[PDB]
């Protein structure tokens, strides 16, 4: 929101910005130490050992 | 047969090491405005009749 005085209204004011995660639903750990990591599945009719 | 390939290591030259010290420095803010004039006059009638001129 801008004026035409020059007064205005900036988004820092209303809110706070910052880099965080997309979604805060599911979280890991790994003996105990914060860990993330990426569970691979398998196509069907293809070989589990290649 | 093989028996090769002796590796050899690294220097890593040519880093920038620049200190820093303290200072006294002033701060500065812009802040956005317009520009008026010193003093300005509408010039408004006190009669009533017809300019005629």
């Amino acid at each position: 929101k801008v004026n035409p005085d020059g007064s205005q209204v900036r988004l820092k004011d209303v809110a706070d910005v910052g880099l965080g995660g997309q979604d805060y639903s599911i979280n890991a750990q790994f003996n105990g130490s914060p860990a993330s990591g990426i569970a691979i599945k398998l196509a069907t009719g293809a070989n589990a050992l290649d | 047969c093989g028996k090769s390939e002796a590796p050899p290591p690294a220097q890593t030259p040519e880093v920038g090491i620049v200190t820093l010290e303290a200072q006294t420095v002033t701060l500065n803010t812009e802040l956005p405005g317009r520009t008026n004039a010193f003093r300005i006059a509408e010039v408004r009638p006190q009669v009533n009749g017809i300019i005629l001129k």
